[PDB]
């Protein structure tokens, strides 16, 4: 959750779009403050300086460009992202002169799909927010495959840890590349967790970059999904579909073999889905061999139906051409 | 291939049909702005960013896209689309030029 400790001012007169933006940023860990229009936004800025304000141009009482010029003329360096349906280039030129993160354009319907555009726009600043040295910001990573790779290796989980009342162990069993098969495991609450394994050798440099972006946004994507259902019933295939649209929008083409898993320590449910990776699950019940040779980045729609198996302890070999690892979980 | 031909024709329709799904800002706004205003590196990078997003939004068959403004056409706006399609191993480059109203396949 990369935005913990950060405040976002969401200015939006349309309730449907405001609630969407509220969910996306809350799921990344941000504190979100809501404003109905530009005067309400300006009044609220009287009390705090957010790490980001998001606003349209057209809106009641005070438009977005007069609000932007107002805070710029006063001295604020507050980052501003504009999301507008304007048809006037003078609006665009005025916003870029005044200083914005970007001016994004809306669609007629389907505001849901703006999420990838927004996250891909903002993700540089999220990576740089932890660079707190312009040899180590996001652009230097894009332009230096060696630095990118070794940073990714430095970020691998420890081989042994306790997450959500579970002992989680893993071990790399082959050394095919610099980084090869990469892994991340995260608590979703005190009682469940999720993980993914990504082979970064099939897209090369884009694979490392994809892994750094996914490490920052994976948890938040699952949190957003769980937030909209009463029973914590994750749909990992919907996650694969969204990660694929995210990498596409982030300009990270290539092949990304990716396995996603979820485990609830009380319900004892293990859920797996694999796009492009092999896995062998051993429990007390069965041995289960899963295969799928179609990685992310090769289909428009990356949705897959997930597998679920109740169990108390399990171990899982995951391999692709990039390497092989063993992930193990038992009760703490 | 039947695939590369249909994507190209439908891209052309996106840029020319008066009731395109692409934002009017990107089809006519930017060309008409460049005739009356000095060129600006920030506006041009902005234009390529949002045009790329809009095309990806409205053409599901594109897997990767780079949008660049061509230099040699200084008299008018000229765009270069480097596309990669799902299920086609080979890039597709489509070059468009604004003149006499709409856009033309160079």
């Amino acid at each position: 959750q990369p935005l913990v400790g950060k405040q976002i001012l969401i200015v939006e007169d349309e309730q449907v779009f405001r609630s969407l933006l509220d969910s996306w940023f809350s799921s990344l860990g941000a504190t979100t403050v809501l404003a109905a229009d530009g005067v309400d936004a300006l009044e609220l800025l009287g009390g705090f300086t957010p790490d980001l304000m998001i606003c349209p141009i057209a809106m009641p009482r005070m438009n977005g460009l007069k609000l932007l010029e107002h805070i710029r003329n006063r001295g604020d360096q507050t980052p501003v992202l504009v999301i507008s349906a304007t048809e006037n280039m003078a609006d665009i030129a005025k916003a870029l002169r005044l200083g914005v993160e970007d001016v994004l354009l809306k669609p007629v319907k389907d505001l849901n799909r703006l999420r990838e555009m927004v996250f891909a726009c903002l993700y540089p600043s999220m990576f740089n927010s932890r660079v707190e040295r312009l040899f180590r910001d996001w652009d230097a990573m894009v332009d230096n495959p060696a630095a990118a790779a070794k940073l990714l290796q430095e970020l691998q989980p420890p081989v042994q840890q306790v997450i959500s009342h579970c002992r989680v162990n893993y071990r790399q069993l082959v050394a095919a590349d610099k980084p090869g098969l990469v892994l991340d495991i995260a608590a979703l609450s005190e009682n469940d967790l999720a993980f993914y394994c990504l082979d970064v050798t099939r897209a090369g440099h884009n694979g490392v970059l994809a892994a750094l972006l996914l490490r920052a946004l994976f948890n938040g994507l699952l949190q957003e999904q769980l937030a909209h259902q009463n029973q914590r019933l994750p749909e990992l295939g919907a996650l694969l579909k969204q990660v694929n649209h995210l990498l596409r929008q982030a300009n990270l083409p290539g092949q990304f073999p990716l396995l996603v898993g979820y485990y609830h320590r009380e319900l004892k449910n293990l859920i797996l889905v694999s796009a492009g990776l092999n896995a062998t699950l051993n429990t007390g019940e069965h041995q289960v061999q899963i295969s799928n040779g179609v990685p992310l980045g090769t289909l428009g729609n990356a949705y897959l139906n997930q597998l679920s198996q109740r169990c108390d302890a399990w171990q899982c070999q995951i391999w692709g051409t990039g390497g092989r690892l063993r992930l193990m979980l038992s009760a703490e | 291939s039947s695939l590369r031909k249909s994507v190209c024709s439908d891209l052309l329709t996106l840029f020319n049909s008066p009731h395109s799904a692409l934002p009017s800002l990107l089809v006519s706004g930017m060309p008409e702005w460049q005739v009356h205003n000095p060129s600006d590196k920030h506006l041009q990078s902005w234009y390529c960013r949002q045009l790329r997003s809009a095309l990806l939004f409205h053409e599901p068959r594109i897997a990767a896209l780079q949008v660049n403004l061509k230099e040699a056409y200084c008299h008018t706006l000229a765009i270069s689309l480097e596309i990669m399609l799902y299920h086609d191993d080979e890039p597709l480059t489509f070059d468009l030029v604004w003149d006499n109203g709409g856009w033309r396949s160079a």
